[PDB]
């Protein structure tokens, strides 16, 4: 027996948080990615590490659908 | 040293309200 925890929904919109580079460098650095949430009884929005970026990559179902 | 979480939880909260779905 286990638990697992788990966010799902419908995003609104799927695009990461651009932020300034801590290093010295350039282009775009993200901070962090705000994910849309809407769910049938209870709905919010959260963001998230940007390390996703690799994770929205390859999803291929629609912009923020489910 | 811990002035950029009281900075970082109210940028979030403030971008949390016009990012809300709310109208």
């Amino acid at each position: 027996k286990e638990t697992k925890e788990v966010y799902e929904g419908e995003v609104t919109e799927l695009t990461p948080e651009d932020a300034e580079n801590p290093l010295g460098g350039y282009g775009k650095t993200i901070s962090h990615v705000i994910v849309g949430l809407k769910s049938a009884k209870g709905t919010k929005t959260l963001r998230l590490d940007p390390t996703i970026y690799e994770s929205i990559q390859r999803e291929k179902v629609s912009i923020g659908d489910v | 040293a811990m002035e950029l979480e009281d900075r970082k939880y109210w940028q979030e909260q403030l971008n949390k309200r016009d990012k809300k779905k709310k109208k």
